[PDB]
């Protein structure tokens, strides 16, 4: 009649009239992190809805969640404010909150020979 | 609760052998000293 | 690194990644560095160490030929550098052959990764234990919150829900306390690992048995 | 060598026909080093060994939201949980 | 307590057929499955088949399929088996057995298949030969017999068929120190054996000797003198 | 007469799907490798105790074993359960019967209901008088012992009849083998496969390796020393 | 089914261990062991891989694990001069025997005493001949024949021999027949038999 | 009251047999028994090193 998970709760159920089998997935939830330059720098903020898809909620999807009110850029700076999964965010150039894949350092091909 | 108390104390108890093993078992062979103690005048007999 | 791969990990890093393996308010946050970013740092530490010796730790990466870097590393264990140059083919074959046997060990022996797999198992066991503790009554007439709210009106329901809150709060306090003690054990291992990066990778270590058994080269 | 530890110097192992055996563990081969006041041993060759070392560095970044864990959607429980403070 | 009592020993040509039987006593005959089992000379055993003695339901081993047949009867408390289109390799011991005692009567309290009891073993011979009496030759050691050299002395009993042959010495007066070897089927396709006295000619029973040799399938007696 | 239960007579403990998981239940089960009493239809249908509950099985021709009676003394002083199969059809009654000197199906009723290769299996529980019937049927090659093996028994019925049973008897086709085992309260670790059928079990009180499997919630055990229990 | 050893012996009061093995095509507890004194029908000793048949001595014992199943005979006796067979069975009906192990108690070592009989004249006057070689009172049960005239004749395909037959001396024996025509016997001037044992 | 003390794996005699080996290696061979096999050296020359 019922399916079961580790918590002793219904992972699935059988409908008492049509007798088909329904999965239960919990309704989408997560944290709501606010990404901020300090109030002494600006009153502007970006918001990360952690682990959600942006269809459930200047909106950008990342592996960390849906990031709202941060300008996605193809540049790559040092990490300022960490978001996760290689994404960082900063207040930068008219200055706005940007979000970018963090740079690990300047590249260097070392001039090696035998 | 009770099984994870028994698990936590058992993880401590198994670690005490790991702690002891890593300190003393740094030697692969049981080395032993010669019959004659010709160590140039130094006298280890109190610590041997 | 290996450009043949979607994440450019080395051959040995791919073995090491293959040999290691409810939603009641549980969430898992991603790491800041992706495993591709971690592999790009290990690439840079390799490529520094090979092309420049320890000098990329001390300042700019000063290039040096790898056989001459190896001859410095011999002089750092008290073996005169001519012993390397006069035996270079043998020392190179012993290195290449020993890297071969690392692959054979890791490919055959998943229990080589036993420290990392044990950490993954301890985290998974603690989550499974925290989730499974939702099934417990703690002395309430049912362990399901929705049973008590369907069955009982508030003046009698609160007496049952207070027992569930007390047990579920005590099973969170037990989980978080043991994650704090485990995090400190991982932090001590990360402080050790950061010390071995500095002293064994970015340097050559005089410290006996710090960087493996025998006189450390690199 | 100690296979399965039992304690107080005893270990057990499965060995030959096979049975579980229990024995006092051996610590290593005994070796009288060939010491004398005028003898030295100098290595005439060498081996380059690469030895693997594996270290934990991080662990899975879980977060468990207290109210969703303890209560989950119940307002009745969520109000009782506020009496327990911070 | 329990008894399984088989037929006598039997003899056939290659391409012929033989029938074996087993009368059963000491337990309610229906209640234990009946089995037939084979054994080549001095070899490991092999199973031939089974039948339910209550119902006649029978099944057969792959190595003897089509050649074998089995049946049983509850009025006579008896099992029967046929082996057909024979070969020399069918020269063997054959056994009836049972497997499934509900109480394993005088054998176990709580049961698990295996075999409960066995018959005495029916012998079978299959050969190109036909029934023939022995030829008996007296035999003695070295280049002609000598009075101390006869620490072994004997007969050879040659080209008889079928078995048995049985031997005694000095018309049955001598049994001390006598030895007789296994019956072997020779390259003729007929049986042969040797019998010997292990004591020299230094006694009233050994200054002369006699092989008293007998073959039941032809009622033959031979009293072959040795010196 | 006796035979071994082997691992026969595990059943689905509750009305729940689970899959790819090991679940440690404690319930009235037939203990592993226990004895089961062995009887015949012909060539021996006395009343037997019921105790905490029964496992009943039969290896038979076809439909020689046909039913059961359950009660105290089978003599009209109280209600008594009767379960029958005739041709395709299950039939059930609980009346205050006076049964015959030797009851067979010849070739105050508070509840009544209707619905050489054969192994029948059943489990009968009567906790709080609720008569729960589990079953399995399987092909077999020989009809004169329990086979060594495993297959889980599934629920057929729950009769809410409230009767205080202490004895039982079988009914059969008079004008061939049947087996009886007793349940005990035991922890069992149950292996539910991908499709949510129970495919194996560990009786956690059978032997020390089985305590070890249940301590670890695992059918494979790695080399080691495991603190499975405390004795006193 | 695999069974080992082929034959086994050691002193009385000691142990002998036998193994029986297969793929899992046949079942674990449906395993049993049978003793056979040569010439008797076999007898069940062990069942359930581990129980004894009623009245069989407490020094016989079975055990097994996974794929490997065993009889250990202990406190060895003169009764143990018998062939022991495992058998194993499964749901698909196959009552399946092992290869068999011939068990024995270890004995005093003894080189063969040897004799040769040339034909008697009445045999040669019967158009035929058979030269007989006797090997007796030997242990281990292993002595072997080589016909010679006096150089070599063992390659003659008409030769035959019995196996190593037991005796009340606690030692073994055999005989060989070199059978020939009158012409084939009279072709050589002497007949001899020579022997191999522990050398 | 359910409290128990389990013994250590290495007895005090085994621990004292490892310290014996560490002593005897250190005295007869210097640091060398850490890197490789114990290479003997006179204790007077090991102190001069
Ligand atoms: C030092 O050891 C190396 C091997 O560890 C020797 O080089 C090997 O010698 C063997 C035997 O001649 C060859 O089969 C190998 O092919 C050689 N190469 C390797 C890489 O093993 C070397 O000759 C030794 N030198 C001294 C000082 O004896
Ligand atoms: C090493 O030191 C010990 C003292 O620590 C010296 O004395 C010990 O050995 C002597 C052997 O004759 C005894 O007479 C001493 O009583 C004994 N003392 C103790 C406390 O054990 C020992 O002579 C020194 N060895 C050398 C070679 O000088
Ligand atoms: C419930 O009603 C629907 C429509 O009449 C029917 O299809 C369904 O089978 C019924 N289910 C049950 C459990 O009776
Ligand atoms: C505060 O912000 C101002 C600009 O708004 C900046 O000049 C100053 O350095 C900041 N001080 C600190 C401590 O952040
Ligand atoms: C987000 O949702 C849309 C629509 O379901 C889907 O196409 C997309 O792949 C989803 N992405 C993630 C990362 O969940
Ligand atoms: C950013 O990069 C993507 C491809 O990675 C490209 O489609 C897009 O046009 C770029 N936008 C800007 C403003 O560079
Ligand atoms: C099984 O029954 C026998 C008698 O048939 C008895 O000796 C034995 O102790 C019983 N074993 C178990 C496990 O109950
Ligand atoms: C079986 O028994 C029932 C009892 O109610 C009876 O009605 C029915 O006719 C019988 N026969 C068959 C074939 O069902
Ligand atoms: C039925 O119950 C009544 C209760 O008074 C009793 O008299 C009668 O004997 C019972 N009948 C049977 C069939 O037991
Ligand atoms: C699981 O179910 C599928 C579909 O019915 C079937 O093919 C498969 O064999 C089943 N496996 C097991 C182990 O029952």
């Amino acid at each position: 009649q019922f399916g079961r998970d580790i918590a002793d709760t219904t992972d699935a159920v059988r409908d008492p009239q049509t007798l088909e089998i329904l999965d239960i997935t919990p309704c989408s939830f997560g944290g709501v992190s606010v990404i901020t330059p300090g109030t002494n720098t600006s009153n502007q903020v970006a918001v990360l809805y952690q682990d959600v898809n942006c269809t459930e909620v200047n909106v950008f999807q990342t592996r960390a969640g849906c990031l709202i009110g941060a300008e996605h850029v193809n540049n790559s700076y040092e990490c300022d404010i960490p978001i996760g999964a290689g994404i960082c965010a900063s207040y930068q150039t008219s200055q706005s909150i940007i979000a970018y894949t963090m740079s690990l350092g300047a590249e260097n091909s070392v001039a090696y020979s035998n | 609760f009770c099984t994870q108390l028994n698990r936590a104390l058992t993880g401590i108890a198994v670690e005490q052998d790991k702690n002891t093993q890593e300190v003393f078992a740094q030697v692969k062979q049981i080395y032993k000293t010669p019959p004659i103690k010709d160590f140039g005048g130094f006298n280890f007999s109190q610590i041997l | 690194p290996d450009p043949s791969k979607p994440s450019k990990r080395s051959f040995i890093e791919d073995l090491l990644f293959n040999k290691v393996t409810k939603f009641n308010g549980l969430t898992v946050l991603p790491p800041l560095l992706t495993d591709e970013m971690i592999a790009q740092y290990t690439s840079a530490l390799l490529a520094g160490t090979i092309t420049s010796g320890w000098t990329f730790g001390a300042g700019a990466a000063l290039q040096i030929p790898f056989a001459m870097q190896m001859a410095y590393r011999f002089n750092g264990i008290g073996v005169t550098q001519n012993v390397l140059y006069e035996n270079q083919k043998l020392i190179a074959n012993q290195f290449n052959s020993a890297i071969g046997k690392i692959q054979d060990s890791l490919s055959s022996t998943a229990s080589a990764l036993g420290k990392l797999q044990d950490v993954v198992n301890q985290n998974a066991q603690a989550l499974n234990t925290l989730v499974k503790q939702l099934s417990s009554n703690f002395g309430a007439i049912s362990s399901v919150l929705n049973d008590i709210l369907s069955r009982l009106d508030p003046p009698e329901a609160e007496v049952q829900i207070d027992r569930l809150i007390t047990g579920r709060l005590q099973s969170l306090q037990t989980y978080v306390t043991q994650q704090l003690i485990r995090a400190a054990e991982i932090r001590a291992s990360a402080n050790l690992a950061a010390t071995k990066m500095s002293e064994c990778v970015l340097g050559q270590s005089k410290r006996v048995d710090f960087c493996g058994k025998g006189y450390h080269l690199m | 060598e100690c296979d399965i530890p039992i304690g107080a110097g005893i270990c057990a192992s499965y060995q030959t026909s096979q049975s579980i055996i229990a024995y006092t563990m051996s610590l290593g081969a005994e070796n009288s080093v060939a010491y004398s006041n005028n003898s030295i041993a100098i290595p005439t060759n060498f081996t380059i060994s690469v030895t693997t070392e594996i270290l934990p560095v991080s662990m899975t970044k879980t977060s468990v939201d207290c109210t969703m864990y303890i209560c989950g959607d119940s307002t009745e429980c969520s109000n009782l949980l506020l009496q327990y403070g911070s | 307590e329990v008894q399984l009592v088989e037929s006598g020993a039997e003899v056939k040509k290659p391409g012929a057929t033989v029938k074996i039987s087993c009368k059963v006593s000491g337990y309610t005959f229906t209640d234990y499955y009946m089995h037939w089992v084979q054994q080549a000379p001095g070899k490991g055993l092999e199973w031939m088949g089974l039948v339910d003695p209550e119902d006649g339901e029978t099944i057969y081993a792959e190595k003897f399929q089509g050649r074998v047949t089995i049946t049983a009867d509850t009025s006579t408390d008896t099992a029967y088996m046929e082996l057909s289109s024979l070969r020399s390799e069918d020269t063997a011991v054959y056994y009836c057995a049972t497997s499934s005692g509900p109480s394993r009567l005088c054998g176990g309290g709580s049961c698990y298949h295996s075999f409960d009891y066995w018959g005495q073993g029916t012998l079978v011979t299959v050969s190109s030969a036909s029934t023939k009496g022995p030829s008996v030759f007296p035999l003695a050691p070295s280049s002609k017999s000598t009075s101390g050299g006869t620490a072994a002395l004997g007969c050879l009993v040659k080209d008889y068929f079928p078995e048995p042959v049985t031997v005694s010495w000095n018309s049955g007066a001598l049994t001390s120190g006598v030895h007789t070897f296994p019956a072997v089927l020779q390259s003729s396709g007929l049986y042969s054996l040797s019998s010997v006295v292990t004591v020299p000619s230094s006694s009233l029973g050994t200054q002369t000797y006699i092989c008293n040799v007998n073959h039941k399938p032809s009622n033959t007696k031979v009293d072959k003198k040795v010196e | 007469a006796y035979t071994n239960s082997f691992t026969r007579g595990v059943y689905y403990p509750d009305k729940v799907f689970r899959s790819s998981v090991l679940h440690s239940t404690q319930d009235l089960f037939l203990p592993f490798f226990s004895n089961v009493t062995w009887f015949h239809a012909i060539h021996d249908n006395p009343v037997l105790p019921f105790n905490d509950g029964v496992y009943f099985a039969s290896t038979e021709k076809s439909n020689i074993i046909r039913g059961w009676i359950f009660g105290t003394t089978l003599d009209s002083k109280t209600q008594s359960l009767l379960i029958v199969n005739n041709a395709t059809n299950v039939v059930i009654k609980v009346c205050e019967f006076q049964f015959c000197n030797d009851p067979f199906l010849g070739v105050n009723c508070t509840f009544e209901y209707v619905s050489f290769k054969n192994l029948r299996e059943f489990v009968f529980k009567n906790i709080d008088g609720y008569f729960k019937i589990y079953s399995k049927h399987t092909p077999i090659n020989l009809v004169r012992d329990l086979p060594q093996g495993f297959s889980a028994l599934e629920p057929l019925v729950d009769l809410p009849i409230g009767i205080n049973i202490t004895r039982f008897q079988t009914l059969l086709a008079l004008h061939a083998a049947y087996y009886v085992g007793y349940l005990q309260p035991r922890t069992f670790l149950l292996k539910y496969n991908e499709n949510g059928t129970i495919t194996d079990a560990v009786d956690c009180a059978l032997d020390p390796l089985s305590e070890t499997k249940c301590t670890l919630k695992s059918f494979t055990v790695e080399k080691g020393i495991y603190q499975t229990s405390n004795f006193r | 089914l695999t069974q080992s050893p082929g034959t086994l012996s050691l002193s009385p009061g000691e142990r002998a261990t036998l193994s029986c093995r297969a793929s899992q095509s046949v079942s674990s507890s449906y395993l049993a062991w049978y003793q056979q004194k040569p010439g008797q029908a076999p007898r069940l000793l062990i069942y359930g891989a581990s129980s004894r048949a009623t009245g069989i001595p407490d020094r016989f014992s079975g055990s097994g694990s996974g794929t490997d199943f065993t009889l250990t005979i202990s406190r060895l006796e003169p009764e143990d001069f018998a062939v022991y067979y495992c058998q194993q069975y499964g749901s698909s009906p196959t009552w399946t025997f092992g290869q068999g192990t011939k068990v024995e108690i270890k004995r005093t070592v003894a080189a063969p005493s040897v004799f040769i009989f040339p034909p008697s004249d009445e045999q040669l006057k019967s158009g035929t001949a058979s030269v007989v070689c006797l090997l007796n009172n030997f242990y281990p049960r292993e002595a072997k024949v080589q016909w010679k005239v006096d150089n070599a004749l063992q390659s003659g395909n008409s030769q035959e021999s019995v196996t190593e037959q037991d005796s009340k001396d606690s030692t073994y024996s055999l005989s060989s027949t070199l059978t020939l025509s009158k012409a084939d016997y009279e072709k050589h001037k002497v007949y001899a038999c020579e022997v191999t044992h522990q050398g």
